[PDB]
C-alpha cells in the first residue's frame, strides 16, 4: 500500500542538509552538541551525576546521560523496573501504595473493590457485547517520499516505516 | 487537471498587456482600470527580472473595484514554477503559532528553489515475466523480457527485484516505470491487448530525464529542522520554527547560489484585506520586506481613515504611515455603465448564459443603480427562472422576476428601516406579537 | 408513537413543477416568494455548475428561517450533503475560527467513489509461520513468512505472507478455523467469527457463527462509496489504515484538529480531480448552512470573503434577524442585519415576512393533526388569539400541556378550560416581563 | 544576477584609523556623529570585556537606524553573533515572553571551537570480524583510485555497519571522531553481477582513502541550552518522519543555566572554546510590553548578557500595557536610565540627492542629470523611500520603449502610476464611499 | 571564566562590622549606612535560622542601590545557602499557573543538608572473568582493577555481573565502583589505549588514566532545596522535568507528604533544613492575586524569607482601578517592614565612580573624575557608569592610556541623556511618531 500524494524532493537537499559528508559538518555539530557539551557527561559532570544518581537513587550514574540521548518511544519500550537503594530521596506516594497492592488482589476484597470501580462498570453496563456504532469513512496511509535516485533514501524510509523494534 | 466549477474570478485569463505593457480595451477576461492593469504590469515585469526585493505594493480603491481581480491576474500571468502565496488578513491568528511566526512561513512560503536533477529511468511494455524458485525459496532467478515499441530486450533480474516484482504484481501485457537506483516500480495501466490503457511507450528504453524541482524555503526549513517532520507541511503542525535552522538554510541557500547548483525564484505574497492585521503585525511587516530572501508583497484593502487594530487613533487606509511610506499605492477607479455592461457580458459568456440585449441593458442599468456584484449574482440566479419556462434566451420578464425575488443592500436596508419594530436590535428589542 | 420536536411538519418547499408555490403545501402556511426563492436556489444547486453563491435569510424571529433551511435541506435529499452549523460553532479552543470555518466549507462538497477492492477471505485451515536464522541479530523479523490456508466454497488456496500483514492478522487474533477477511488494498484485516462446520455450543466468548463464504478466495469487487473532501484532508492529515509504524501510532494518540494546510488541499484537489478524469468519481457539491451569521465576529466575515471566491466553494444559506446591529468585533461599524457591507455585497437577501391570524390559526391545526391531538374550533379560535396577541411560538408550545391536562381529565378533546388552566400554570414573555418589572427583590 | 533590498549599497561605518567618519564612504552619506558614536560602540564590543552594555539609537523615520545597525554587524564581520530581532516576535504563543527574550539573548553569546575532520571513504573489499556470541573487533579494508587501507573497527561501529546492511563491495563514509556511518551505494565494478538490479552503482573514490582537514565549529550558547533541554528525547541521525509527540518549546530553567556555563568555563580553561559576545538588535522596542522592559531591566544586570542595540521612532508615546505613562521613544524611564542615546538627524536636499544616486549606481541604472533633481526634487517633497522605491519602475519603463537611460518622462509617468502617502490621503479624503 | 564585568560585580559582601556597624567604603559598596545595617540585620536572620515567612521591602529612587544591597546580601550570604532571583514578569506563564509559580519560587530558595561516604575504587580494568554454576542462578567474578601505583583484585556477585554487562567494558576501559552503594558508572577510555581502535566512535569517550591510591575516602555534602524533591517525585523519571522546567502544577498532597517526610527525617538526623532567601526583582507589577498569596504563603513553616524591590511611588496596582504606597496593597504592606534607600551625595557619587573605573581597568585623571562627578551629580549615575567605558574606548582610539577631560567631552557630545533626549524630542515633534501616528516625514513643507 502507497499514499496517492507524493512529495518530491530534490536530491541535493538530502546529500547537503541530512547526510553527512566531507564539505559539511552535520555528524560534527551531533558529536559537539550531544556527546562533549552534554550536561549529563560522567567525564565532565561527576558531581552533576551523583547529584541526580543521589536525589533519583538510580544505581548506574551514566544512566542519565543514557536518558538523554535516547528517543521517547525506545525509552518506553525497554523501561525495566530496576531495584533502587532505600537511602535515597525517592519517595512512595500514597497513590502509588494503593496501586502496588492491588495488582494482584482478588474480588471481595477492599482495597480491590475500591480500586477497580471502572471494570466494575464495564461487567455492569455489559460493555463486551455491545455492537460498533461508527467507522471511518476514509482511510490513507503516511504520504511517501520519493527521491529520483538514491536507494539510501528508501532504505532509511523503510526503516522508519517499517521498525523492526 | 486543476478541477474548478465556476468561480468568481475564473473569466480572467490574465492581464491584457501589448508589447509595450499598454492595457488593452479588453483582452484576457479584463476590461477597464487601464492605469491600474498598467501598474500591475509594471509590478508583473519587476517580479518576472527577479532583481530586486522586499518590495511592498498596496492597492487600494472602492469596494467591488478590480481589487482582487488585479492579483488574480497577476498570479495568472506569473504561471506556473513562480510561487504565489495568497493569504487573507484573518488567516494569521493562530493558536499554536504566533503572527510573526505566520507572517515568517508565509513570507518563506514564496520563495522558489529551482534545482534541475537527472535521473535514469525504464519505461516499457512487459511482454512476459519467468520466475523459478527452489523448494524453499532461498534463491530466486528471474528473466524478464520488455519491450517498447522501438526496441525489445531480455533482463536477468536478482533477489531483491525478484521481490520487488511479485510485490506489486505485473503480469504480461502492462507498462512499468522502472527507477533501477531505488526500485521504485509504477504500473502506469495495461497497454492495448484486450482480446486501465494507455500506449505503449516509445524510443529508448533507458531515458535520461532531466526533471526541474523547483521547492519552498518554509519546505527546507522544517525538513533541517529535527523537532519535525515533512508531515509539517500537511497537518500544519511545524510549531514555531526557530531563527537558527533560518540562518542554516540561507547560508546553505547562498553557497549553492555561488555554486551553481541551485538558481532563486523570487515570487509574490498576496495578502488581501490588509487592513485586519495588529500593529504587531505591520512592525513584522515593515523590517521584513528589508531582507534579501523576501519576496515582493501585494496588499489589497478598501477602508479609509479607519481605525487601525491594536490601537485608538484611525489611520488611511487602516494602515500606520510607516508601512504607507515603505509602500508604492495603486488606486482603482469606479466604473461606468459601458464597463459594467462589458464585464456583465463577460460573465455571461463565461456562464453559458444567453441574454436578451433589452435584459442585458437592464441589468446593466440595475448594477449601475445598486452594485456590480448585485447583477452578477442575478445574472446566474435568472437562468434558472428563465429554464422553469423552457426557454434558453433569458428575457427581461426572467430578470424582473430575478430582481423581484431576491433583494439588494438598499431595498432590504429600507424594509428594516420600515420594520424596525419587528426586529432585534441593539439593544435587543423586539415585538414578535401582531396585534397590541 | 413517534417523536416530533419543533418540525418535521415540514417535508419541503411544496411548488408545483412550473416552480409556483402552493399556499398549503408541505407542511408550509404562506411565504409564497420565500419559498418561490428557495426553490430558484434549489434549482441552482441541483444544477452543479456554480461555485461560491450565497443567500441569507432576514426577517424577525418565528417567520420560518431555519424552517427554509430545513425545507431545502429535504428537498435535496440525503444524496446531496447538508452541514447544519450554528455561529458559535466556529470558536474552537483546538484551532483557529479560521481552520474551523474552511474544514466546515470543505466537508459540504461530497464524493462518489466507485471503488474497487482485492479481497481474500475464506476459512482459515493452516497457519505455520517459518522461523528466521538469527532471531536476534538487532535487524530484522522474528520470522520469515507465515503459511495461511484459505478455503472457501468451492476453492482452497495457499498464501505465503510477509511478517507485516502478519502482524495485523494476529492484532486481530485469528486462529485455526475462523474465518478471515484480508481487505489487500489497506493490509486491514477482519476477524468474521467462528465457522459452524465445527461445533458452536461449546464456547464461553460470546462468539458468533458464519458460514464459508461463497466464491473463490480472491476476489474484485466493487463498492460505491460516498465521501467527502474533509473526510480526505482529515484522513491525509492525520493517516491510520496502512501497516506502518505511523498507521499504528496514530490511533492511539488524542484526536485533536490541526490547521491543515493548502499544500495538502492542493494535492487532494488534484487527485481528486485525476479520479474523476478517469470516470471513476462524481462529485456532489452540497449546502452549508449557517443559523445565526450574526454571531459571526469581523474576521470569519474577512476570511468568508476570500472563501467565497474560491473555486470549489459551496453554496452557503446564512440566517439572521437582526435590523441595525453593530458587528461583533468592532465598536462604530453599524450594519444590516449584523452583517457587514462588504460581504452583504456578495450576498441575495431574501426576505421573510410574518403571519396573520388566519396564517396562525392554520398552523396551530396543522401542528395539532402532527402532534396527534384533536382540538376544539373554540380553543382553535382561543390559540388563534393566542398566536395574535403574545407569540407563535407560545402558541405553538401550549399545546402538549392543554393535551396532557385534558388527558388526566380523562378526555381526548382540548376544550377552552383547558387553555384557561394552561394559562394559569404557564407564563409567557410578556407576562413575566410584566410581574418582572413590579417585583420586589428581583423576581 | 544580484538582489538588492532596500541596503546591501552599505558595507561599513566608514571610519579612518583614528575613528573620523568621512563624507560618502562605505555607502553611508551624513549622519558623521552617530557613525562615529556606533564606532565607539563597535571597538566596545571588540575590546570584549563589558556585558550588558545597552545604546538606544531613536530619530525620525527613514533616517537610517537599520542601516546603521546593519554597518555595525559588516563592521564587526561574521564572526561575531548578530541577532537581529524584531520587537512584535517576542511574544509567543508556546512560552513567556520573557523566556523568549532570555532565549534570544543567549542567542547572541558564542563559542568557537576548533575541530577536526578525518574521513575514510572507499570501496569494502574484506569484512572480516571475530569474536570472544560478543564481537571483539572486525578488520576492514577500504579501496580507493589510489589505493587500499585496511582498518580495524570498535564493535559499536560494526553495529551500525550491519544497520545499514554494507556487504562487499559497497562503496562507504566513515568518519573517525564520531563514528559517523554512510553508505554511498555499491562499486561499479559489480554492476554486470545482474542485468537488471535495485542498487545503485557509484564510482571508486579519486582520492585516497584518508582525508584530514581542519575546521572552525562555531555555536552559541542557545544551541548548547536546547541541545541538553530536549523533553521528548534525543533524536537519533536521520528522522525524515517526524516525532510522533509534538515537542513544544519549554520553560528552560535557570538550573540547566549554571551547567552549561560551567561546562563552557572548564572547556575554555582547556583552552579548547574561545568566548565571542556579539550583539542583540532589537527593532521596534516601542512595541515591547512593559513586563518585557522589566525583563531588560533585571536581564542587563546579568554577567552573560550581551550588548543590546535598540531602535525606536516615537516621540512622547504612552508606553504599551500601560494608562498614564507618557515616556520618550516608547521606553519606560526606568530602562533610559541605563541606556545611552544617540541621535538620529534628518537630511537636506544634497545628502538626499546623493543616497538616490546611490542607489541608482547598485542597480545599474542610468539616470539624467535632470531626472536626479526631479528624483531629489520628488524624495524633499513626499518622502525619500518614495523616490527610492521609484527607481526600479522608472528602469522598468526606461526598458519598456528600448532605451538604457531613465528621462523625465518616465519619472512623470511612473509619480503618475505610483502613488504616495500624501496623495492617496487627498483621494482618500474627498471619496464617497471607502475610497 | 564565564563571567564578564556585569553591573554590579565589585560589589563582594556587605561591609560591615562584627559589631554591625557598617564601614563607610568596604568590600565594594559605599554608603547607604542605615540600608546596610538593616541588610546585615537581615543577614543575621538568615544566618540564624530560627525563624520563616518574613517580609522586607527595600524601597527607593531609581539607581539607588536596592538591587546592589541584595547582591551584596547575597555575596555575604555564602555557599550551600539558596538565593534564587526573580522578576515580577517571571510569574506570568502560559501553561503554568501564578499562585504555583511563586509557590516554585519559594520551594526555590529553602533547601535541606544532606552527606554521605563515598569509598569510591576508581582505575582501569585490566580483566573480568566470570565464573558460571551449572545452574546459571548465581554467577562469580573476578576483576583485575588498575590505577598507575598499584593493582588489585576484588571479587563480584551476581548483580555486580549483570550490571556490568550493562553499559559494557571490554578491558582497559575506566570505571569506578563504591564500595558502599555499588553505584557503577562508565568514565570513558584511558588514554593507554587510544591507538587502538583506529576510529574513535561515538558513545564512548578519551580520559585519563587515574593514579594513586585505588580506594580513596571522600564525604560529599548535597544541598538539595524542596523543589527538586517535588519535581523528582511528581514524576517517574523527574530530572528532565527539572532540567526543563516541565513540572506542570505539582499536586498538593505530594508537598505534604514530603513536607511531612523532611520534618521527619530532621526528627530522625538524616538532615538538617537550610532555609534561604527569595529576592523578587520589581515586585509592584505582580498582580492582586500574586499579593494575596505571598501574604498567605508567609505563615507556614517552610517558608523563606522573601526580599523585593520597588522603585514606583504612589502608583496603581495591576489587576485593580486604585493607587497604593509602593504599587502593593495595604494587606501586604503591614505584613513587611520597610527599607528605605536614599539619594547620593558629590562625594558618594564621585566614591562609586572611582570605584566602578577600578574594577573596569579604567584609569582616570582628577579632572576627568570631577567631571564625571558633575555630570552624575546633574544626570543620574548609570550615566556616568556608561560614560566611563565609552572614554575609555575614545582613549584607546586617541592612543592615549588615561581618560582625560577631552574624552569625557566627547563621549557627553556623542551619547545623550534622558533630558537632552527629551528636549531634542519637544523641540522637534513634527518628525516623530506622537500618540495618534501622525508624522511628517519629508523635509519640504
Ligand atoms: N477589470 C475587470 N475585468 C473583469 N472583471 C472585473 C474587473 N474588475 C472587477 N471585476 C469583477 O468585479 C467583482 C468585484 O471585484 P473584486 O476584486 O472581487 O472585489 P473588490 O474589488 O472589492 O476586491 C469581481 O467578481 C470581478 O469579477
Ligand atoms: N410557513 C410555515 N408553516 C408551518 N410552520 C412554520 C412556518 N413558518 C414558521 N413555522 C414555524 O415557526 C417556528 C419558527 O421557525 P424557525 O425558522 O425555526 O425559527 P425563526 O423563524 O425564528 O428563524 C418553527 O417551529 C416552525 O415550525
Ligand atoms: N547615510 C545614509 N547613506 C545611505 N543611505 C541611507 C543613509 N541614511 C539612511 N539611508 C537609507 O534610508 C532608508 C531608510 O532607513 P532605515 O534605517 O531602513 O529606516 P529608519 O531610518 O526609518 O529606521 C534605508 O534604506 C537607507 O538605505
Ligand atoms: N551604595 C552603593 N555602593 C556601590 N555601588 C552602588 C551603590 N548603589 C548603587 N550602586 C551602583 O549603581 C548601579 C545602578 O544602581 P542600582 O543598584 O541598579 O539602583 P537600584 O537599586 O535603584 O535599581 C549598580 O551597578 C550599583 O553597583
Amino acid at each position: 500500500s502507497r499514499n496517492p500524494i507524493k512529495y518530491s524532493l530534490p536530491r541535493l537537499i538530502y546529500e547537503d542538509l541530512i547526510l553527512p559528508n566531507y564539505n559539511n559538518d552535520v555528524d560534527i555539530a551531533n558529536k559537539l552538541k550531544n556527546v562533549k557539551f552534554n550536561i549529563f557527561n560522567p567525564s565532565t559532570n561527576y558531581e552533576l551525576c551523583l547529584f541526580l544518581s543521589k536525589l533519583t537513587g538510580e544505581p548506574s550514574l551514566n544512566e542519565f546521560f543514557r536518558v538523554s540521548t535516547t528517543p521517547l518511544l525506545k525509552r518506553v519500550i525497554e523501561r525495566t523496573n530496576g531495584p533502587k537503594n532505600t537511602d535515597s530521596l525517592s519517595f512512595k506516594t500514597i497513590t502509588q501504595e494503593l496501586l502496588e497492592v492491588t495488582r494482584n488482589a482478588p474480588s471481595e476484597g477492599v482495597m480491590a473493590s475500591l480500586l477497580n470501580v471502572e471494570k466494575h462498570a464495564y461487567e455492569r453496563e455489559y460493555l463486551n457485547c455491545i455492537q460498533r456504532g461508527y467507522h471511518p469513512n476514509v482511510s490513507a496511509p503516511p504520504v511517501t517520499i520519493e527521491v529520483l535516485g538514491s536507494s539510501h533514501v528508501t532504505n532509511s524510509i523503510n526503516n522508519e516505516l517499517f521498525d523492526p523494534l | 487537471k486543476s478541477l474548478s466549477l465556476i468561480a468568481a474570478h475564473s473569466h480572467i485569463t490574465g492581464l491584457g498587456l501589448d508589447e509595450n505593457l499598454q492595457p488593452r480595451p479588453t483582452s484576457e477576461g479584463m476590461v477597464g482600470q487601464l492605469q491600474a492593469r498598467r501598474a500591475a504590469g509594471v509590478i508583473l515585469k519587476m517580479v518576472q527580472n527577479g532583481t530586486i526585493a522586499g518590495r511592498a505594493v498596496l492597492v487600494a480603491g472602492p469596494p467591488s473595484t478590480g481589487k482582487t481581480a488585479l492579483a488574480m491576474g497577476v498570479s495568472q500571468s506569473l504561471g506556473k514554477d513562480v510561487p504565489f502565496t495568497a493569504i487573507a488578513g484573518s488567516e494569521i491568528f493562530s493558536l499554536e503559532l504566533s503572527k510573526t511566526e505566520a507572517l515568517t512561513q508565509a513570507f518563506r512560503k514564496s520563495i522558489g528553489i529551482k534545482i534541475k536533477e537527472e535521473t535514469e529511468l525504464i519505461e516499457g511494455e512487459v511482454v512476459e515475466i519467468q520466475i523459478d524458485r527452489s523448494i524453499t525459496g532461498g534463491h530466486k532467478q528471474g528473466k524478464l523480457t520488455i519491450k517498447t515499441t522501438d526496441m525489445e530486450t531480455i533482463y536477468e533480474l536478482g533477489n531483491k527485484m525478484i521481490d520487488g516484482l511479485t510485490k506489486e504484481k505485473v503480469l504480461a501485457g502492462d507498462v512499468i516505470s522502472i527507477d533501477k537506483a531505488s526500485g521504485k516500480i509504477t504500473k502506469l495501466g495495461r497497454s492495448f491487448a484486450r482480446s486501465r490503457f494507455v500506449q505503449c511507450p516509445e524510443g529508448e528504453l533507458q531515458k535520461r530525464k532531466t526533471v526541474v524541482h523547483t521547492v519552498s524555503l518554509h519546505e527546507i526549513d522544517v525538513i533541517n529542522s529535527r523537532t519535525q517532520g515533512f508531515l509539517a507541511l500537511f497537518t500544519g503542525d511545524t510549531g514555531e520554527i526557530r531563527s537558527e535552522v533560518r540562518d542554516q538554510i540561507n547560508t546553505k541557500v547562498a553557497e549553492w547560489k555561488e555554486e551553481g547548483k541551485a538558481e532563486i525564484v523570487p515570487g509574490v505574497l498576496f495578502i488581501d484585506e490588509v487592513h485586519m492585521l495588529d500593529i504587531e503585525c505591520f512592525s513584522f511587516i515593515n523590517r521584513a520586506l528589508e531582507d534579501e530572501f523576501a519576496p515582493i508583497v501585494m496588499m489589497a484593502t478598501n477602508r479609509g481613515v479607519s481605525k487601525t487594530r491594536g490601537t485608538n487613533y484611525k489611520s488611511p487606509h487602516g494602515l500606520p504611515l510607516d508601512l504607507l511610506d515603505r509602500s508604492i499605492i495603486i488606486t482603482t477607479k469606479s466604473y461606468n455603465e459601458q464597463e459594467i455592461k462589458t464585464i456583465l457580458s463577460i460573465r455571461a459568456q463565461e456562464e453559458e448564459v444567453e441574454l436578451s440585449s433589452d435584459a442585458l441593458d437592464l441589468l446593466t442599468k440595475t448594477g449601475v443603480e445598486t452594485s456590480l456584484r448585485y447583477s452578477s449574482n442575478l445574472i446566474s440566479v435568472a437562468q434558472q427562472i428563465a429554464m422553469k419556462r423552457k426557454n434558453n434566451t433569458v428575457e427581461v420578464e426572467d430578470v424582473k422576476r430575478a430582481y423581484l425575488l431576491f433583494l439588494d443592500s438598499a431595498r432590504s436596508v429600507k424594509y428594516v428601516q420600515e420594520n424596525e419594530s419587528q426586529y432585534i436590535d441593539d439593544q435587543g428589542n423586539v415585538q414578535i406579537s401582531i396585534a397590541k | 408513537v413517534t417523536r416530533t420536536a419543533a418540525h418535521t411538519h415540514i417535508k419541503g418547499l411544496g411548488l408545483d413543477e412550473s416552480g409556483v408555490a402552493k399556499r398549503v403545501e408541505g407542511g408550509f402556511v404562506g411565504q409564497i416568494e420565500a419559498r418561490e426563492a428557495c426553490g430558484v436556489i434549489v434549482d441552482l444547486i441541483k444544477a452543479k455548475k456554480m461555485s461560491g453563491r450565497a443567500i441569507l435569510l432576514a426577517g424577525g424571529p418565528s417567520t420560518g428561517k431555519t424552517a427554509l433551511a430545513l425545507a431545502i435541506s429535504q428537498e435535496l435529499g440525503p444524496k446531496v450533503p447538508f452541514c447544519p452549523l450554528v455561529g458559535s460553532e466556529l470558536y474552537s479552543v483546538e484551532v483557529k475560527k479560521t481552520e474551523t470555518l474552511m474544514e466546515n466549507f470543505r466537508r459540504a462538497i461530497g464524493l462518489r467513489i466507485k471503488e474497487t477492492k482485492e479481497v481474500y477471505e475464506g476459512e482459515v485451515t493452516e497457519l505455520t509461520p517459518e522461523d528466521a536464522e538469527n532471531p536476534l541479530g538487532g535487524y530484522g523479523k522474528t520470522i520469515s513468512h507465515v503459511i495461511v490456508g484459505l478455503k472457501s466454497a468451492k476453492g482452497t488456496k495457499t498464501l505465503r505472507l510477509d511478517p507485516t500483514i502478519y502482524e495485523s492478522i494476529q492484532r486481530e487474533k485469528v486462529s485455526i478455523g475462523d474465518v478471515i477477511y484480508i481487505e489487500a488494498n489497506t493490509g486491514a484485516v477482519k476477524r468474521v467469527g467462528r465457522s459452524d462446520a465445527y461445533a458452536t455450543e461449546f464456547d464461553l466468548e460470546t462468539e458468533e457463527y458464519v458460514p464459508l463464504p461463497k466464491g473463490e478466495v480472491h476476489k474484485k469487487k466493487e463498492i460505491v462509496q460516498d465521501v467527502t473532501l474533509h473526510d480526505l484532508d482529515v484522513a491525509n492529515a492525520r493517516p491510520q489504515g496502512g501497516q506502518d509504524v505511523i498507521s499504528m501510532m496514530g490511533q492511539l494518540l488524542k484526536p485533536k484538529k490541526t490547521e491543515i494546510t493548502e499544500k495538502l488541499r492542493q494535492e487532494v484537489n488534484k487527485v481528486v480531480a485525476k479520479y474523476i478524469d478517469q470516470g471513476v468519481a462524481e462529485l456532489i457539491p452540497g449546502v452549508l448552512f449557517i443559523d445565526e451569521v450574526n454571531m459571526l465576529d469581523i474576521e470569519i466575515f474577512t476570511y468568508l470573503n476570500k472563501a467565497l471566491e474560491s473555486n470549489i466553494a459551496p453554496v452557503v444559506v446564512l440566517a439572521s434577524n437582526r435590523g441595525m446591529t453593530t458587528v461583533r468585533g468592532t465598536e462604530d461599524v453599524i450594519s444590516p442585519h449584523g452583517v457587514p457591507p462588504d460581504l452583504i455585497d456578495r450576498l441575495l437577501i431574501v426576505r421573510t415576512l410574518p403571519y396573520d391570524k388566519d396564517e396562525i390559526r392554520t398552523i396551530i391545526e396543522r401542528r395539532a393533526t402532527v402532534e396527534r391531538l384533536q382540538v376544539e374550533s373554540s380553543a382553535l379560535d382561543l390559540l388563534a388569539t393566542m398566536g395574535t396577541e403574545t407569540s407563535l411560538r407560545y402558541a405553538l408550545q401550549l399545546l402538549a400541556p392543554c393535551g396532557i391536562l385534558a388527558q388526566t381529565s380523562n378526555r381526548k378533546e382540548i376544550v377552552v378550560n383547558d387553555v384557561n388552566e394552561a394559562k394559569l400554570l404557564f407564563l409567557d414573555a410578556k407576562r413575566s416581563t410584566k410581574i418582572l418589572e413590579t417585583s420586589a427583590n428581583y423576581l
